[PDB]
DNA sequence: GGGGTTTTGGGG
């Protein structure tokens, strides 16, 4: 696996969103190239791009250690994330492009140092990790095993359709509604019976770090 | 005053007009120039082969470059062989080849004419168009066609049909074999056959490609962008890249300027490639031996009589079937889905005794059930369009009336007694509920329920 | 940038 981000994000999903369960070998600092900075700050490991999430207690440090080195102008310049985290949370994939099937693996950052001796170097034009074939399927598998688990606990008793209702159907006319069956503890139309600890870390909205500077 | 590609003046500053056959073209893309560019390879009766000899099957061509300020002003080339008509095009010489340039914002204009009875668009919508002189797509608000052009158009069609039927337009040099994919520094073209179209999600499809090299690759194709992609059709991918960061599947990455072109019926290349390239299922049978399979495996095969029948979504099948005036008329449907849970949970209870005269089924547990042996399996399925909701739909496999009896390829029998039959069904049960396992079935509607019929497992 | 890389960031 040549993509550092694809291995990371795949590992997280295959471990129920537990950043602890993922191998401590991948905990190492990530020196990655910055593709964009505004309207969307997108970083790249050389193969794919992801939208990192800065802390309102992390950019303060960035200005202290690197005064006047504006973050919005970091485009096309390498950054090194020292301490980072990987959260998982439900979102609306129709409004957030850095997600898939209402699920997003966020790259939380706490400390990042800009390395100036870096130029253009991506091995290819970077693509959205959440648009990749294998990775989109990795998430499909995640929701599959979660749906299959929530289904085997909700639907009980082997409630089969009475064969009489299907025999000599001619004189019988029915509504398709009958076939529909709720998959889990319904709290709306959206299936949400997941067993992962959702991320609840307050993050900096890209607009703030722009107007702030 | 239409000029011919090879006879076009390379010096006269006077804009030239012409008719031509499109053999290749990129998808209209955007540049930071706030300009939308569209590049295509055009050919006509004067410029088509290398000009060295017939051995050089390598088709010589002229390159047409269109510039616009809006996406809607550029032509979307889905098929190769169709005719394009350019007005006010300036000719230039770029690296040995004749390059025609056109600014559709200033004075240039174009018009696309279909070489076949129906164009790709009016072929999907099942539209009927016997108007052979009208273009299916043109640059501006109005398109004029004099009676003099008719002779040119109808003769250029005859030539196109003869050119494509006697020559493999897309020569060996304009594409790379799939087994050489990882050896290319970057950008490369591919002429393959669509072995399988998988509806990954709401917006994207997944094409299972295979060319003469024997290699099998996968690629993500958007629905809105490429709606002409069908199973069994030979296509040409304009711009592809080998996905180095894909370990379980051989993947091809496409860009916004990339294009999937199909050929006109007369095509010799597409014709030969449809026959010479068959599916192997080697990828499928291999993936089935793995816990987590990243490859989609269509477990079933629909009867030959429903092979032409279109596939209706599970959402339409269950949420719109009682409202939509078109779905109320139909009784038989075709659909694709994935089984989440199978009921009864006990495989042995899948086959029960059935009374014809009473219409009631009974268990063969204590072998007390004296009725005829029938299947009474109930599938709780899910769809790609249903992927996000908190629902699961009921699809039945009740074989009392002969519907879907041959499904498991094993005839109904007392599962409590026949061990052979039990094992076979137990194997299929874990196969159906397994991730990435899909069912392509045909269903008959009875009293508000859907029954599997004329469908069977092939694994 | 014509054999090219936008944002509409799942036609562009």
């Amino acid at each position: 696996q040549q993509s550092a981000f694809k291995q990371l994000y795949t590992e997280l999903f295959n471990n129920e969103g537990d950043f602890s369960k993922v191998s401590s070998n991948l905990k190492k600092p990530l020196k990655c190239y910055v593709k964009e900075s505004y309207p969307h700050f997108l970083v790249t490991d050389g193969y794919f791009f992801v939208a990192p999430y800065f802390t309102k207690e992390a950019v303060n440090e960035f200005h202290a250690k690197f005064p006047n080195v504006n973050i919005v102008d970091l485009t096309d310049k390498v950054i090194v994330i020292n301490n980072w985290s990987l959260e998982l949370r439900r979102v609306n994939s129709a409004e957030v492009f850095t997600s898939y099937a209402n699920l997003e693996a966020r790259l939380i950052v706490h400390s990042f140092k800009p390395n100036l001796q870096e130029r253009l170097n991506p091995t290819r034009y970077p693509v959205n990790l959440f648009r990749d074939d294998e990775f989109k399927t990795t998430i499909q598998h995640f929701r599959h095993t979660a749906l299959q688990a929530a289904i085997n606990k909700t639907v009980k008793g082997d409630n089969l359709v009475d064969i009489s209702k299907v025999a000599d159907a001619a004189g019988k006319k029915g509504k398709v509604d009958a076939g529909i069956v709720k998959a889990s503890a319904s709290k709306g139309d959206e299936f949400s019976d997941f067993s992962f600890k959702e991320g609840n870390t307050a993050t900096l909205k890209i607009a703030d770090i722009f107007v702030q500077e | 005053e239409y000029v011919e590609l090879a006879k076009a003046s390379l010096t006269s500053a006077q804009p030239q007009h012409f008719y031509a056959v499109v053999i290749d073209a990129t998808f209209p893309y955007k540049t930071n120039q706030e300009r939308y560019i569209c590049s295509l390879k055009i050919v006509d009766p004067t410029l088509y082969l290398k000009q060295q000899k017939g051995a050089g099957d390598a088709s010589d061509y002229a390159t047409l470059v269109l510039y616009a300020k809006r996406f809607e002003d550029l032509p979307i080339i889905h098929r190769a062989g169709d005719i394009i008509r350019v007005h006010r095009a300036t000719l230039r010489l770029y690296n040995g080849q004749r390059q025609f340039n056109a600014n559709v914002f200033y004075s240039s204009s174009w018009a696309l004419f279909s070489t076949d009875k129906r164009s790709v668009t009016q072929e999907i919508n099942n539209q009927d168009a016997v108007s052979d002189t009208t273009p299916f797509s043109f640059s501006s608000k109005h398109a004029t066609i004099e009676k003099n052009e008719i002779s040119i158009l109808q003769n250029l069609r005859k030539w196109a049909n003869q050119y494509f039927s006697s020559y493999s337009v897309i020569s060996s040099d304009m594409y790379t074999a799939l087994n050489k994919a990882q050896a290319q520094k970057g950008d490369f073209d591919v002429v393959a056959k669509i072995l399988q179209v998988h509806e990954l999600d709401e917006y994207t499809n997944e094409l299972k490609l295979k060319d003469a090299s024997g290699q099998v690759f996968y690629t993500l194709s958007l629905k809105l962008k490429f709606p002409h992609v069908r199973t069994g059709e030979v296509v040409r991918i304009r711009s592809a890249t080998y996905d180095e960061t894909s370990t379980q599947k051989k993947v091809l990455i496409l860009s916004h300027y990339s294009n999937i072109i199909t050929f006109i019926q007369s095509s010799k290349l597409a014709k030969e490639l449809r026959a010479k390239i068959q599916d192997d299922h080697s990828v499928e049978v291999a993936s089935l031996k793995k816990n987590v399979s990243l490859n989609a495996v269509v477990l079933t095969e629909v009867d030959k009589k429903h092979a032409a029948l279109p596939s209706t979504s599970l959402q339409d099948l269950f949420h719109h079937a009682d409202s939509d005036k078109e779905l109320q008329a139909q009784d038989t449907f075709r659909t694709q889905f994935y089984v989440t849970k199978i009921e009864p949970s006990d495989v042995k209870e899948w086959v029960k005794g059935y009374d014809r005269k009473t219409k009631k089924s009974s268990s063969l547990k204590g072998a007390s059930g004296k009725g005829d042996n029938i299947f009474q399996v109930q599938f709780l399925v899910k769809d790609a369009s249903t992927q996000l909701n908190n629902n699961t739909y009921r699809v039945l496999l009740y074989t009392q009336d002969g519907l879907g009896a041959n499904f498991f390829n094993v005839k109904a029998d007392n599962l409590h007694k026949n061990a052979d039959a039990r094992k076979k069904l137990e194997d299929s049960a874990e196969l159906l509920t397994k991730f990435n396992s899909y069912v392509d079935a045909v269903v008959e509607r009875r009293n508000g329920f859907y029954l599997i019929k004329d469908t069977k497992l092939i694994y």
